[PDB]
This record gives structure tokens, sequence and C-alpha cells, in this order.
RNA sequence: UUGGUGUGUUU
């Protein structure tokens, strides 16, 4: 059935007519084992856990940064030229949370299978630069910021500069910038984790390399691949299940033997 | 279509990529209607002859292939092996020259 | 008539393996018929480990032909390309 | 082997076959109009062509039995020796000054225009009968052509 | 009848020839190959133009093989002759069955029932040539004659001429 | 080397191992084709060196290929039922 | 260097232009018109010339060379003949659509009936896809029952007026039934073939254009046989029964069977013909042209054999599991290939399988003589080919077989820059491996080569789950690649370690299995001590470890 | 160094 399909060289997926398939590999141009199942930690809780983890302060001093992890703390309280920064990506944040929300994770389980895992460089990172001291650090938040929002536009996929390039691009990868958004978080950076500037920097080059080298090769013949592991539990196994609801799934029957309804009511 | 593959899948806790089985449910609406699989989804393609050929029914499909004229530009993978060529994939989805540019770089 | 100009060029910059391995396999074939290599030999010498030391260096005198499927085609060299 | 860029022969009739149609294509795919040399023309060409290939391989510093020692091989250095020579005792305008002066008085299939130049005649009659193509395209001076064309045609 | 045409060579190289000099090399191997050979579809290549200047283009690896191959493109001067041509020669050979005639590139055999039957063929002459009274067919004399016929062996071309025919003769 | 073998060569894609595994240590067969009438009617002296598509007249647009031998007989069974497999060596369209 | 040499370039196919025969092209691509039932001469050396062994056909014999070509048994493909039948035929394969062509137009001029004024029509003449288009002519002509005389002052389209025809099938013979005039005597006839043959010769190129046939390539006169060809002898060939005689193929007896038939056609219209004796020999004569190609059609019993068994036609040598494309072209058998029955071995990398000295014995691989390999090359041939490690043979730079157990003087033997040996299958080598049948895209891994006495295949034990094998006996394959670039292939994709993780569930499948897990699990529970002198062992197994104990 | 049928056994 699949025996030509050939990702190319555009991201696309054509059999020998150029019938063209998915205008983006498996939605999102990512090699198929190079996932795991992670976290996008601001799915659950409620507004108060958000609001309490996330939502910096510059104002009140208690709810900004405690002291001890960073240099330069006398420099900071009040200013509202980073405190605008701030409430713009606490914006970001709701944002993204009513994204995640409401258009693409419903029903709120965020447990999902998304590419190169972070937590793992982060403490990577600092297992290497001896993270711990409970100590001042010198990584400013306009910074991280800057990090963050510079980052978000380097993580190209469809490459190139045509409108629907781009707009394919945002299309592309928002739920794994809403990832990265979702942990590397300014409150959640330097507090939860106690970065420094040169492990920032790190993780920086790191994430931009993996989500590089996890994009899907051109040519992996996907539909063949597709087609044996689609296979290969068929192998090892009141509705019909199994091999004969299988079977009628592939050679479409215009009668199947019992069919269902899933019937919702309404709220009230 | 999709949630009943994953579903028929997933009972009995066997896991599979999403991206799989999207390629899968995507293939079977190419065209608009439920182009399924058997010899009458793609022996009715206006794809390869050979390609066509090689799944069932071969006499009355090259019966076919003769009978109209076709023209088998054998951009299909069967066409390419039994024909005994580099194949459109892999390593061979792609032709490999010789480089002016970097032969006159060296000496 | 196909072909595009080396600066609209929107496909991705990398090898990747299966190029990879053609340019290995290639590349080792030549050096079996005796064509003389750039880098040093210092215990590799089966073909397939002068190949990778090459690579590793990014000394190969190919260029891929990747056919965009209209039928144009970006001759990248191989200098230009990313290695993995 | 050796190919072209196109993928019963009467010269009387014009007839010259599917290589040398009045419309050629170079390789570019651009149109142009078949190329047919006079003995003229193709002596200043192949003279050209020979001197300038030995010059190319002097890095930048006459005889016909010189000139044909350019080419490669004892095949091609007879022939060309007996395409000189043929050209040397038949080429009417052995200068391009000459030459173009038939290039701008002829410039009417180019058959015919290469044929006119080698051919040297005397009267229209002698023209229409070795060159039976001129019969039905009505649109002489061909006299004054041939004049002009006997009078720019040095001694020797 | 001499035609500039807008030729093509496909030349194999071999790996072992993938050294700094392979452009120039290819474009010897061209002229080699091309120069002074015959076809019957195109006829003498007599030489090719701006031979040191040839684009050989990117050889294309052969899959399996290792081998390079090259489209060297070129334009070259082409002579072929045609039935009904005239042209004019000059005569090589005279026997009792005629006369040969070199007409650039090959020679043309004229056979005597294609000769005006006034020329008679003069063996005690010296040199021995076709005779009239005022007419005179030696070796080294000016002919015009007509192409009648062109056989092709591909290596050589053999044309037979006359001057059975008006205006054709000796000049 | 079955049917399924060669799925998980394309399934690893390097078809070049294929091109190897169903050419060149099995019947690996070579044949003429003329190239206008496009068929393999080309007989074939050597030692002479001539050939003749004598439904053509065709002596020069003559080339070769590399098939199987199996490939070759469904050529020739084909052509004894009065199909015509025809082999132009260029797209045209 | 495995053909002889040509002057023709090598170039692989690009366009299969399926098309049609006519009866012309096969009339002018052969070399002998075929004539006599017999096949001897008169049993006598050397059988008849105009039987069906013309050797201008191509020899089937190795000794003799072919008389067309003049070549031998090895290169010449073989050459057509065909038999002029007398009576044209129907080609078995086109019934159903030479039935759709005579529903559609008319029998007199042989005209369309319809043109471009019924406007649906004209819309579906617009139609780039032939097939459909002569889906939808064939739609809107079957209910047109009337050949216009007229267009449908008298503008005559070319028709005269009498009715069309209703057409049936019946195996071979067609049944037409005209409403000849209402109603008045329906002749429901033999459509005759070549009645059908002088109406199809009277159609236009645009009701070739528009009915979804294509002049240079399908002319709808072109699918009735007047000449049935003959293929050469290869397709045929003679098996030694038992090694005097020869029993002959089924196509040889079959095309036997037809010009037997043929000469009996044309010893009727000779002499005094009692009108049905010619009818039954010509049906018996699309009898035998229909079992030619097929014995499976319906309604009729099979032709048969001398045995009691049916005939192989060329549709059997086609259709069918064990045809030429499934059983021959799509997968084949091959060489180079190798078979046993495995066993585990712990003390074992994970790319690596144990090779039995016999199996690395026959099989080999070419290493091209370089300027860095000469001196174990010449050693590998100082084994010669019963001494592993070592070599078979050399090819030379043209083709030069040395079979070196038919060799006396090895010692005498420089070999040159660029030459092929054949050395043994020596370690550190790619192997493909292959266990049947093949389920997911591990199921082929390469490997390395290790050399073991004691016949049977070696694994490591981790790579147990994704082939599934257990150790009961079963039977893994092992391919060879005869080249530098299949080799280089294998070792960068379909080595085991760049396969660990599968895209079936994103996680790896090669793990530990029955004996170092549940070992494991028993080593590093809590309360396990060891001593020192034990552990000096077994930190010394690691081939990972530094040289450092832990505290 | 036969074909072609058919049977039993291995994973
Ligand atoms: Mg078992
Ligand atoms: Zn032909
Ligand atoms: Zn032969
Ligand atoms: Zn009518």
């Amino acid at each position: 059935a699949l025996e030509d399909i050939m990702v190319h060289y555009d991201g696309t997926t054509r059999n020998s007519l150029g019938d063209i398939i998915q205008f983006l590999y498996g939605e999102d141009g990512l090699d198929g084992t190079q996932v795991e199942r992670q976290t996008i930690d601001t799915i659950p809780g409620s507004d108060k856990a958000f609001h309490k983890r996330y939502y910096v302060d510059l104002m009140d001093e208690k709810n900004s940064i405690k002291p001890d992890v960073i240099e330069y703390a006398a420099d900071i309280l009040g200013d509202v030229e980073l405190q605008k920064e701030l409430n713009s990506e606490y914006e970001q944040l709701v944002s993204d949370r009513k994204f995640l929300r409401e258009i693409v994770f419903v029903n709120g389980d965020h447990n999902w299978p998304l590419p190169v895992n972070l937590r793992r460089i982060i403490q990577n990172a600092q297992q290497i630069f001896h993270l711990d001291r409970a100590k001042a650090s010198d990584l400013t938040i306009p910074e991280i910021i800057h990090g963050v929002r510079d980052l978000c536009k380097k993580l190209f996929v469809l490459r190139g500069e045509n409108e629907l390039i781009k707009e394919a691009q945002q299309n592309a990868t928002s739920l794994f910038q809403c990832l990265v958004r979702a942990r590397l978080a300014t409150r959640r950076i330097l507090e939860e984790f106690r970065l420094n500037r040169d492990a920032f920097e790190w993780v920086l080059g790191t994430i931009e390399a993996q989500f590089q080298r996890s994009l899907v090769h051109p040519g992996e013949m996907v539909g063949v691949i597709a087609a044996q592991s689609i296979g290969e539990p068929a192998t090892q196994m009141n509705v019909t299940l199994g091999v004969p609801r299988l079977k009628e799934i592939l050679n479409v029957a215009k009668n199947i033997k019992t069919p269902a309804l899933t019937v919702y009511l309404d709220r009230e | 279509l999709y949630k009943e593959i994953l579903n028929v899948i997933a009972f009995d806790g066997s896991y599979v990529n999403y991206r799989h089985m999207a390629l899968l449910v995507d293939v079977m609406t190419s065209r608009g209607y439920l182009m399924a699989i058997t010899r009458h989804g793609i022996n009715r393609a206006d794809t390869g002859a050979l390609m066509r050929c090689s799944f069932e029914e071969t006499v009355e499909i090259l019966f076919e292939a003769g009978a109209a004229a076709e023209l088998d530009d054998c951009r299909g993978v069967s066409e390419n092996v039994m024909l005994g060529q580099l194949a459109p994939m892999g390593t061979g989805a792609f032709d490999v020259m010789i480089d002016e540019k970097l032969l006159t770089s060296l000496p | 008539e196909l072909a595009i100009l080396k600066e609209e060029r929107t496909t991705t910059p990398y090898l990747t393996k299966y190029e990879r391995a053609r340019i290995l396999g290639t590349r080792a074939l030549q050096i079996s018929m005796n064509a003389p290599v750039l880098v040093d030999i210092e215990g590799e010498t089966d073909p397939l480990q002068i190949a990778m030391k090459e690579l590793s260096q990014r000394k190969i005198p190919l260029v891929i032909r990747r056919y965009l499927p209209d039928g144009s085609y970006e001759d990248w060299g191989c200098d230009e390309l990313i290695v993995d | 082997v050796s190919t072209s860029t196109v993928g019963e022969e009467n010269a009387t009739l014009l007839r010259l076959g599917p290589e040398f149609a009045l419309k050629q294509y170079d390789h570019d795919g651009n149109e142009h109009d078949l190329i047919a040399l006079s003995l003229s023309e193709s002596r200043l060409l192949i003279r050209e062509a020979l001197k300038a290939r030995s010059r190319a391989r002097n890095g930048g510093v006459i005889d016909d039995d010189e000139l044909a020692k350019v080419t490669s091989g004892a095949v091609a250095n007879g022939v060309v020796k007996k395409t000189l020579d043929y050209l040397n005792t038949f080429a009417r305008f052995k200068d391009e000054e000459t030459c173009t002066a038939v290039d701008q008085l002829l410039h009417l299939h180019p058959f015919e225009i290469a044929q006119l130049s080698s051919l040297g005649c005397e009267d229209v009659d002698e023209a229409i009968t070795l060159i039976p193509s001129l019969a039905a395209k009505k649109e002489v001076n061909l006299q004054r052509i041939l004049d002009e064309l006997n009078r720019l045609e040095d001694p020797y | 009848m001499f035609f500039l045409k807008d030729l093509s060579l496909i030349l194999t190289l071999h790996p072992s020839y993938f050294g700094p000099q392979m452009n120039q090399y290819l474009r010897e191997k061209l002229l080699t190959d091309v120069e002074g050979t015959c076809t019957g579809q195109f006829g003498y290549i007599v030489t090719v133009l701006d031979g040191m200047n040839i684009d050989v283009g990117k050889g294309r690896i052969i899959p399996g093989s290792g081998s390079a191959e090259f489209e060297v493109k070129y334009r070259a001067v082409v002579w072929k002759p045609f039935k009904g041509e005239v042209v004019d020669a000059i005569v090589s050979n005279v026997s009792p069955i005629g006369f040969f005639a070199d007409v650039g590139p090959l020679n043309v055999f004229v056979s005597t029932r294609l000769i005006p039957d006034n020329l008679v063929y003069n063996p005690s002459n010296s040199p021995p040539a076709y005779m009239s009274n005022d007419e005179l067919i030696t070796k080294g004399s000016k002919v015009r004659l007509k192409v009648v016929g062109t056989r092709t062996d591909v290596n050589e071309i053999y044309a037979i001429g006359s001057i059975k025919e008006d205006f054709l003769g000796a000049i | 080397f079955g049917e399924m073998e060669r799925d998980c060569m394309i399934a690893h894609g390097a078809a070049g191992f294929l091109k190897e595994r169903l050419m060149e240590a099995s019947d690996a067969f070579r044949v003429h084709v003329c190239g206008i009438c496009g068929l393999m009617s080309v007989i074939a002296n050597l030692k002479k060196n001539q050939f003749e598509c004598r439904s053509c007249k065709n002596k020069t647009n003559i080339y070769q290929l590399h098939i199987p031998y199996a490939a070759k007989l469904l050529f020739q069974e084909l052509m004894a039922m009065n199909i015509a497999p025809r082999l132009y060596t260029e797209r045209s369209g | 260097s495995q053909f002889p040499y040509s002057s023709a370039p090598l170039r692989s196919v690009k366009e299969v232009q399926f098309g049609l025969l006519s009866p012309e092209e096969i009339r002018a691509i052969s070399v002998v018109k075929i004539e006599y039932p017999e096949i001897m001469d008169e049993s006598r050396q050397r059988p008849r010339e105009g039987g069906l062994n013309d050797p201008k056909l191509g020899s089937i014999d190795r000794n003799f060379k072919c008389q067309t070509c003049g070549e031998g048994m090895a290169e010449c493909p073989g050459h057509f003949g065909h038999m002029e039948l007398a009576k044209p035929v129907f080609h078995i394969g086109f019934i159903p659509k030479i039935k759709k062509v005579c529903e559609c137009i008319c029998m007199n001029c042989g005209k369309l009936l319809l043109d471009e004024t019924n406007p649906t029509m004209a819309q579906a003449i617009r139609i780039r896809d032939p097939k459909k288009r002569f889906n939808a002519v064939w739609q809107l002509c079957k209910t047109k029952m009337v050949c216009e005389a007229d267009a449908p002052k008298v503008v005559s389209r070319g028709g005269c007026g009498n009715t069309q025809p209703v057409v049936r099938k019946d195996g071979m013979k067609l049944w037409g039934t005209w409403k000849k005039s209402r109603d008045a005597q329906p002749e429901r006839k033999l459509l005759t073939p070549g009645e059908i043959l002088n109406v199809f010769k009277h159609i236009s190129p645009e009701d070739c254009f528009r009915l979804g046939f294509n002049e240079d390539y399908a002319r709808p006169e072109w699918m009735i046989i007047t000449v049935l060809p003959v293929p050469p002898p290869q397709v045929r060939p003679s098996i030694a029964m038992d090694e005097t005689t020869q029993g002959q193929d089924d196509l040889t007896h079959k095309l036997s069977d037809i010009l037997k038939a043929n000469i009996n056609v044309q010893k009727l219209e000779m002499d005094g013909s009692p009108q049905h004796i010619i009818n039954e020999v010509e049906q018996l004569l699309q009898f035998h042209v229909a079992t030619y190609m097929d014995n499976d059609i319906a309604g009729q019993p099979q032709a048969l054999q001398k045995s009691g068994r049916p005939v192989k036609a060329i549709r059997a040598r086609l259709k069918g599991k064990e045809g030429r494309l499934r059983g021959n072209l799509m997968g084949k058998r091959v060489d180079f290939s190798a078979r046993t029955v495995i066993s585990g071995d712990p003390n074992l990398e994970l790319d690596q399988v144990g090779v039995p000295i016999s199996i690395a014995k026959t099989l080999s691989y070419p290493e091209t003589v370089t300027q860095y390999n000469i001196h174990r090359l010449t050693e590998y041939v100082r084994n010669g080919p019963n001494e592993h490690p070592g070599a078979k043979y050399v090819i030379r730079d043209n083709g030069d077989r040395i079979d070196l157990r038919y060799h006396k003087r090895a010692g005498d033997i420089v070999l040159q820059y660029g030459w092929k040996v054949e050395r043994h299958l020596m370690d550190d080598d790619p192997v493909l491996f292959n266990r049947q049948p093949s389920l997911h895209k591990m199921s082929m891994m390469a490997h390395r080569v290790k050399v073991m006495p004691y016949s049977t295949f070696r694994l490591n034990l981790s790579v147990t789950s994704p082939y599934n094998a257990d150790f009961d006996g079963d039977e893994m394959n092992l391919h060879v690649p005869q080249s530098e670039e299949t080799r280089a292939e294998l070792s960068q994709l379909c080595a085991v370690p760049l396969q660990i993780v599968s895209p079936q569930s994103n996680k790896p499948v090669m793990g530990i299995v029955q004996d170092t897990l549940c070992g494991v699990r028993k080593m590093t529970l809590r309360d396990t001590f060891i001593e020192y002198e034990q552990v000096m062992n077994m930190l010394f197994w690691v081939p990972s470890w530094d040289g450092v104990v832990p505290q």
C-alpha cells in the first residue's frame, strides 16, 4: 500500500505521482524515534499554583527574588522598565495556558510525547557546574527574557522566508516553544533550579543543536516503516477488537459488524 | 479513523507513535474518499503501471497497460527494482556529482 | 529550465544519515580504486575508516544533487553542508 | 557515440534529413537558423580555430600543412589536411574583407546562400541549373550578385 | 557541404583519473575521439571550435561502479555530402573505369558511364587523361561534379559522381 | 531473499544494497534496444559488430541495458502475447 | 567485466511505453516465417528448418552457435518468430474491451454514434484521463441504438442508417443482434473476426482519439491477431527426460498443435469443403490460440496434456505466488547466502556473530587489490583455498578467473594494482543477518565477523529479542556484500547500534534476557557482599574499566 | 546434471 512514500527535501509527503499527503511530516517535522513523554508543567494545577510559582512581582519586596541567589540584587526593586517585560511574559504564559488548555490538549492530561528533553540538560549542567551553592549569581532577568524570546525564533523546521514558510514555522513549533516557556520561565529558573549565566548559555546552545538533530531525515521511507510498525503488534494481538477489527478498518467495509455511537448529552 | 486505529491497537497495552498512525490515516484519505487497501484502491490509481501490477491481478492490469498506451515514467519503486535500477530513496533518492568547485580548490 | 540559483536554497543544510551513507560508500569505492587520500593514514588503512577519517574533517570532493520534487535541484557542495 | 541537439535526401529538392532542418537549437535550448557555410566561410573558421588552439596551448605567443598538425591523431591530421587544400584551391573569397562583403551582399534558404558563394557562375542560366531550388523564389538581382561575386573574386 | 553543428559526447572516466588535471584531460580526450571521425548521421567532424575552452560540466558518479560520466557539449565544423549536391573537386587518379576526385575529406568515384561520350581515356598520352578536343581531365584537374549517390560505412563515406550533365566537367 | 526481506531493505532504505541483490548476485543479463521503436529486436553480432532493427531500418539509435534475465523473460513472454513494452531511456511527458 | 564489451552505451530505463502491436510490426521484426508441424527433418540430426526449432531463432544447444546473432547460448537473447495464421483471430485478453468497442460505433462506416452536438458528450470529450473518458463514452453510447445516417438537407455523417446491433459475449464467439426491421427477423450471428477487422480498418484517427486509444500505439484493429508470434526457444527449452530424449516444453507442444490446426485450415480452402468442416477447424484454431495464452477460461474444459495434467500457459507463467514476478523478480533466490542453526554465546559483544569455519571457506568477498593491502592478500593466496584465513580467486583487470584448486603455481604469481581478489570470510567484515520472515525494520541487522570452530551460528543474547529467535533450532541466513558500496551501506545504517530505538513504540527494543537479568537482580540486592579477591576478576571482565577499583 | 507432480517434518 505505501511502498513509495518518501519525505523529500521540503518536509512533505508525496507518492510516486506527487499526491502530497501531509504537508509537514507527522505534523511536526520530527523523527519518530526521537521523542520522550514529558510534562508540560503549565497545564495542570490551579490558578493559585500558577500565580504562586510564576507570577513575578517587582514592587512588593517579598514576592520577588529572595536576594541570596543573585549578585546584582541591589539593582532591582521597583523598576517598571523591567516589570513591563515580566508582565508581558506573564500574559504570554497566560496566553500559552489558554492555548494548551483550550485548543490543543483540552482534557488537560499533560503528559505527551514531545522532543528533546531539556530537564535532563539542565541537571546535566548542574552536575557539571557543581550547582549546589546557595550563592549569588550574576545572570540578569532581561538576559533570561531575551534568551527565551530569541530562542523561539531560532527553531527552524521549515527554512526559507516566504509568508507560508514563516506561518508554517509558527504553526510547526508552537507546542515545543510552549514547552520551553512552560519550563524555563524566570521564577522557575532563578528560584527552583538556580542556574548561573554560563549554564544558561550552554542550555541555549544545546537546545539549538538537539532540536536540530531530531528533525526527520529526508528519504525516511516512512510508509514502509509505518506499515511494518503497525503490522508488528498485529502479530501479537462487547465490541470487536484485534485482528478482524483491524481488517475491517483497512479493507474498509460498508458493513462492519457492530458499529457504535459516542453520544454526549448537554450540560444541564 | 485515527481514533479507531489508536483504540484497537492500544487496547492490549501496546503503544504507537502518533506520526505512523497519522501517515496511515492521511493516505487513507488522500483523494477525498477512502482509498481502501485492496486491489480496488491502489490499482484504480493512475500511478505507475508495474507498481500496480506487482500486487494483484497482473494479467488483466498488464492488458490494460498495453491496451491504452500508458506512459509509465517508472518513478514507482517496484518498477525500479524489476528494471534493476537505482531505486529512488535512501542513498538513491539523489544523484552525486563531481565538483569543479572543490577540485579547483585542490592542487 | 529547472535548476535553481544557490541563494534560494531552502532545504536543510545538514548532511543526513542516508546522504552520509552514500557519501561514505562512494568515496570509499573511489579510494578502493586508487584515488589518493587527502588525510593522514595512521592505522586506518581499510577504506571505510579512511572515508570516516575524511568525513570527520569534511574533506570530500562530491556534490549532492537533491532532486526537489518538481524536478529541479539544489547543487549542495559537501564543503558547505554541516556534518552531523 | 557522438550525438546532437535534435532528439530521402535530395539536395536538388532541399531535403537534408532530420539533422539539418532550417531551425536548429543550441546547447541552451534557444532557437537558431541553420548554419550552412560556404567554402570561403569554412576556410576562415577552420584556419582560425586551428591557430587559436595552437596559441592557447602556448600560453599566448600560416601554412596549412603546419596548421593541420595542431590536430590530435593521424586520422585527424589526414581529414584536416585534405580539407584545407580543397578549401585552399576553391575558396573564392580568401580573406575576411571580401568574405564580409559577400556576407552583406547575400544577407533565401541557408543552403542556397552557401552554394552561390561556393560555386562560381557566369550567368543566371548556370545558377538555376546547379541549384534547382532557386526556381520558384522569384527574386533575382542574381546576375549582379554573380557579377559582384565574380568581381569580388580575387585572381589566382 | 560544410555546417556548424552543436554536438556532445559522453565520456566515462575511471576513478584513477580523478586528479588535478581532470578537466583538461577530458578536453584533450574529446578532440582525440571526435576530430576526423565520420558518421552517416552528421558526416565528417573536421575541427572542433574553441577546444581549449570547452565546458565539460560535472561528472555524475555512476552508482555501483564509482566511475564518473561527463556529457561534453561542443560545436564543430562538419562536412556531409548529399545526393544532388554539386561540388568542385580535384581528380586524384584516372583509370579505364573512370576517375577519382578528392572533394575535401573523402574521395568520389566517377565511372565511365557517367562521363560524356566525347571524353576518351588515353593511356598513351603523358600524363594519362580523359581527353576530347578542348577538354582535358588529367590528375590534378579542377572538375565540377554532382554527387549522385552516398554510401555509408560509418568509417568513411563513399560517394559516386557524374559529369554527364549540363555545366559539369572540367573547369 | 524473499519479499519481506526486500520490504525491510526498503525500510532501511539503502537501495544500493538491493541493486546488489537483484542484479549482481543473480541473473545479470544484458540486452539491446533500438531507440526508435523502443524494442529489444536488435540482432547482436559482435565480432563482426553490426546491428539492425529490422522493423525500422535503424542502425544507429542503439543502446544496451542491464536488466534481470527474468525481466527479459517477462518481455519476451508479453511480446509473444501481443503487448508491447517499449523502453525509452528519456523522460518525455 | 561480467559481460562482453559492446559499443552501445549503458543507460537505465526511464519510461515504459506500453502499447499494442500491429500485424505489420510483427511481420517486420522477425527473421523467419513458420511452416511445418514436425520438429525433426526425418529424425535426421539437426531438425527441420521450417519447423519450430529454427537455428535462426537461437540455438538451445551448447555447442551449436546461433545462426542469426552469431553468438553462443550465453549471450543470445533469442529472436522472435511468427506463424502466419490464415484466419485472423481474437486476442483472448481483450474480449470485454473489444465487446465495448463494437458496442460503440457504426457497423458500416465505423463511426462513433455521438459527436460534440449532444453537450454531455461534448463535456465528456474534455477529459484528460483516457480510461474514464472511455467509460463516459461507453456509458453514453450504450443507450444509442441506431447508427444515424443523418447528423445526430441531409448532414450525412458517414452512416447509412442501418441500426446498430446488440453485442453479446459468448466465450470466444461473439453474437451480434441487429434489430433488422418495427419488428422483423433479428439475425443473431457469429461476429466473424475478419468482418470486424474490415470494420476496424475503417476508423478515423479522431474516433481513435475520442474512444480511449492512441494511433501510433494502440490502434484497435490491432486487437485482432492475424499473425501470432513465435517466441525463441529459450522460453520453451527442451528438457533432458532421461539424458538422451528431450521431453518438450508445453509451449512447443502447443505451437505444434497450432501449426497442425493451421495446416488443417489451409487444407479446406484448397479442396471440397462441407462448410462446417470449415467452421469447426476455424473454431479449433481459435481454441488453440486461446489456450496458448490462457488455460483458465471460465465455462469450458481445460486444455489437457499427455499425463492428465493441465497445460502451462503464458498466463500460468505470470500469475500466482510462484510466477515470474513474485517468484522470480520482486523476490527470487540468490547467491552468496548461507544458512544454519544458531547457538547462544554471551561471551561476545552485541555486534558479533559466530562463523563456522567451513562457511567461511565457501563464501568469500572481493576485496580490491589496492596499494595498502598487497601483503596480506598475497599471504591469503599463500593459504590458498583449503586454509582459512585465505583466498579463492584473482579476478584480473579484464575478467580472468583463476580457480586455485585447479592451479599448481601460486608461488610464481605477482599481482597488479587494481586487480580483484576474493579472500575468505575473515574477521570484522559486515555481514547481513536475517531471519525469515521479516516483520519489522530491525529484522535484518548488520554485524561483524567472528570465526569459531564447531559449526553453528553464535549470537549475543541481547539480540534475541528483535529477531525473535529462541534456540530450539531456528535458521538464520547470512547474505554477504560483494562490493565496497554495499559494505558501507550496511555498516552505517543496518548496524545494530543504530537500530536500537524502535519507532514502532519510540522505545529501545533490545534489552536484557533471562540469566543476565535475573542474576543482576540477585546481585544488587542490598544485603549482598563480596570479598575483594573475587572482585578483582569481576572488574577485570569489563573492557571499559580504567584500572581503578572503587572504595 | 533433469523436469514435473505429491507426501511428511523443522522454525
Ligand atoms: Mg521457536
Ligand atoms: Zn526500431
Ligand atoms: Zn542469435
Ligand atoms: Zn451506419
